[PDB]
RNA sequence: GGGGGUAGAAUUCCAGGUGUAGCGGUGAAAUGCGUAGAGAUCUGGAGGAAUACCGGUGGCGAAGGCGGCCCCCUGGACGAAGACUGACGCUCAGGUGCGAAAGCGUGGGGAGCAAACAGGAUUACCCUGGUAGUCCACGCCGUAAACGAUGUCGACUUGGAGGUUGUGCCCUUGAGGCGUGGCUUCCGGAGCUAACGCGUUAAGUCGACCGCCUGGGGAGUACGGCCGCAAGGUUAAAACUCAAAUGAAU
């Protein structure tokens, strides 16, 4: 019933299976009847120092409307989930649908 | 740096009429000085065995107007040699007094009530913080190491008490005399003098919490009512007697 | 300029490298002139920046 | 805080109307709402004595509204405290 | 034994004593020298002239080897800072980079007793 | 404000590399660490406590107080327009609750610092180790120069420079003009005050209720009651003694 902005980077060698995660996460956020209204993916970027031994990553940005529920069920697979580096998930006064600047400059 | 002496001849007449020294007695009084202490000496002792840790004051003591020839000087610190060895020379226990700084005024008697016998009576002015904790008892703030390890060897008494305004640039603390002479037998006797010492410095070093714990780091709960103390109160309430109680039974056991 | 007029995005590392110093401390608002509100946007936006690796928190290498 | 539809379904139930929200009924009603809400937080948070302090206060505002409706008029203060379970 | 064209100089300016340690990439050393080690004692062992003679003494020790150029680490608030590396590039030596290297903490541990003088 | 996650710098310890003889400390040394390879420099890990820059003379809270980032639960203040209840108010003895640091009880934790303690020096203060404690959960204690040394509520009385946070209207590149609210800092007018000074956030002009004072020392002490595991807290005298003690300014 809340919007969110969830932004996580994945290891940039599993940065094929992506794919599975974005639909499985679409499914279950959907399922619930969470709506969806942005998703991005910028690609493999470097990163600013090194996290634990790597550089560069893979990165996605979504924006949801959803309940708390669904939300804690992500963070929990995001923190059992190995290939998953870092997420962060923050609360935001309305929904957005307008690309990144990040996207634009690209 | 600057000592400050003693220049009111009102209170230095209680000194010397409550220490009384007759003829006969060994008198040890350690630094003269200007022999402050040892002029109002005019009924004098027709000897006196004096200490001076100074050849300065040694040399420039030797003659005075009257002085002269009654007193043998010995020039060793006096926390070093051993003061029994002057015991059998004279054959009697050995009756002195000072007024040292109060800063080194306190190992000295520790290293005096080691040689016992050779010991009859002394007579010295401390500060008067110290001397209530001396002559203090139990279930007071006064009560310490101190007090039980002092009463443990010999009788404690307050002489005189100086007011801060006697002494050439007087201090912001005030002095006092105190009379003590060691016990002619322990009333609670002890094998070893050390394990007393270990015991009250653990339990005083916690003063403040329960025995339970305080002095748990040794004993068991059960231990301390075998003999009838409360694991309950705290380390100032226990008795010098009590003190002695754990003292030896430290010893006797394991 | 800063005070952009609605707020300050924390994914736009272009105008964000305006405000940090060559060893990516936060300028104060003396030197740069900005109103206090804005001031205080830069510094939340700049410190999640600096948790996704977007940006430095010193400078390491 | 009261959710929206809540405090519109309380205005509801005790109000003369849809526009008379300050009546002592509906202002009775509401604070009894809120306290009832906020005793399952503090069953969990109970070292929390900054709300507790606001928590307080809805409580004597109840009692003071109750008693000037006890003065006023007897027959609706009885049918509220009846219809809300207070006072036993 | 080897010849190597990079090197990398690091002294610990403290307020008591200076050290100079000469190592290479990976951060192996090579030779070290320190002022309290060249004869120096007391006060003396402070001054700036005990640290560049322990500064001549390192490059004099790691000139087996051929170094030809590096840069300077700098780690420490105290006096003889400086002169150290004037005296190490006046004894055949190019200075590539200075660069200053003490920690600051983000409210770590907490300090002992300042000097109460 | 309560709960749960997480990040990066730094100190200590451990394990590895390169390397050879001092390090640390002081006014100068010594205890101390080191050839079983220290100190220095690079790589990996473990654990505990605190959050550089932003930072402000800034903000929030009844006061004590509150500082990395993200989520969940939650209290108050303020502003716009409109609708509703109809004196529902102010103050408050006894009573109830909250209340820095130190201290205590039961059980964990322990990196840095450090009462006591153990050593080394110099003629106090210094140096090297280091326990309680500082940290967490749950109970106790109930005090501070807890200070604006200034009880809470309401009304009225000339001005000038700043800070922070809302909002209405015009034309509009608007940091463009005309207004209207809240909180806060510094000068200063009438008036007041012993003076210093306060001065629309009053120590000015008034009203309602509460707390407290009666020369200095003895004394916030003794005896009694209540409270506390203890330390102690709270309420609270007299005999005797002096002719002063005190505030501001010159």
């Amino acid at each position: 019933m809340r919007h969110y902005e969830i932004v996580f980077m994945v290891h940039p060698d599993q940065s094929e299976q992506v794919p599975g995660m974005i639909e499985r996460y679409t499914a279950a956020i959907t399922g619930a009847e969470g709506k969806i209204h942005r998703l991005e993916d910028w690609g493999r970027r470097q990163l600013a120092y090194p996290i634990n031994k790597l550089h560069k990553a893979h990165y996605v940005l979504m924006n949801v409307e959803a309940p708390q529920e669904v939300i804690d069920e992500l963070e929990t697979t995001f923190r059992f989930n190995d290939a998953v580096i870092r997420s962060m998930v923050m609360r935001t006064k309305h929904a957005v649908t307008e690309a990144s600047p990040m996207v634009k400059a690209k | 740096f600057g000592q400050n002496f003693l220049n009111d001849q009102f209170v230095i007449d209680s000194i010397v009429s409550a220490i009384n020294p007759q003829k006969g007695q060994a008198m040890v009084e350690i630094g003269p000085g200007l022999a402050a202490l040892t002029e109002p000496v005019g009924e004098r002792l027709d000897q006196l065995t004096v200490i001076e840790l100074d050849r300065d004051l040694a040399a420039r003591l030797q003659t005075h107007p009257f002085l002269g020839p009654k007193l043998t000087i010995y020039q060793q610190d006096a926390m070093t040699f051993n003061f029994g060895e002057l015991a059998e020379k004279m054959g009697q226990p050995l009756r002195v007094f000072g007024n040292l700084p109060y800063n080194i005024s306190t190992p000295l008697m520790f290293h005096l009530f080691s040689y016992t016998d050779a010991i009859a009576d002394m007579h010295f002015m401390l500060q008067k913080e110290v001397v209530n904790r001396l002559v203090a008892g139990p279930n007071s703030k006064a009560y310490g190491r101190l007090s039980v390890m002092a009463q443990y060897y010999c009788n404690v008494i307050p002489v005189l008490e100086v007011p801060p305004s006697a002494f050439t640039p007087p201090p912001k603390v005030d002095s006092a005399v105190v009379r003590l002479v060691p016990h002619a037998t322990m009333p609670h006797p002890v094998k070893d003098v050390r394990v007393l010492s270990r015991i009250t410095t653990e339990a005083f070093n916690q003063r403040r919490k329960t025995i339970r714990n305080s002095l748990g780091n040794l004993f068991s709960v059960e231990v301390l009512t075998g003999m009838g103390i409360d694991p309950a109160m705290r380390a100032e309430n226990i008795s010098v007697a009590q003190y002695c109680q754990m003292a030896n039974y430290l010893a006797e056991n394991a | 300029t800063a005070e952009g007029v609605q707020e300050i995005d924390y994914k736009d590392i272009a105008t964000l490298k305006n405000y940090i110093t060559e060893s990516g401390k936060i300028v104060p608002s003396r030197i740069t002139g900005t109103r206090a509100k804005y001031q205080r946007q830069l510094a939340r936006a700049i410190k999640r920046a600096r948790y996704l690796s977007l940006l430095p928190y010193t400078d390491r290498h | 805080s009261l959710s929206t539809e809540a405090t519109a379904k309380i205005v509801s139930e005790f109000g003369r109307d849809a526009n008379d929200t300050g009546s002592t009924e509906v202002q009775v009603a509401l604070l009894t709402a809120q306290i009832n809400h906020l005793q399952g937080h503090f069953a969990e948070h109970k070292k929390d004595h900054h709300s507790r302090r606001g928590l307080l206060r809805m409580v004597s505002q109840r009692r003071k509204l109750l008693d000037y409706l006890k003065r006023k008029d007897v027959a609706r203060y009885t049918q509220l405290i009846e219809r809300l379970g207070l006072r036993r | 034994r080897k010849q190597v064209s990079d090197g990398v100089a690091h002294i610990h300016a403290s307020f008591n004593n200076t050290i100079v340690t000469i190592t290479d990439r990976q951060g192996n050393a090579l030779g070290w020298a320190t002022a309290g080690g060249s004869g120096f004692r007391g006060s003396r062992k402070s001054t700036p002239f005990a640290a560049q003679v322990a500064a001549e003494r390192c490059a004099d020790a790691v000139k087996e080897y051929g170094i030809k150029n590096l840069e300077v680490m700098v780690k420490g608030p105290g006096p003889g800072r400086e002169s150290t590396i004037r005296a190490l590039n006046a004894a055949g030596f190019r200075i590539t980079n200075i660069t200053d290297v003490t920690p600051i903490p983000h409210n770590g541990c907490r300090p002992p007793k300042k000097r109460r003088v």
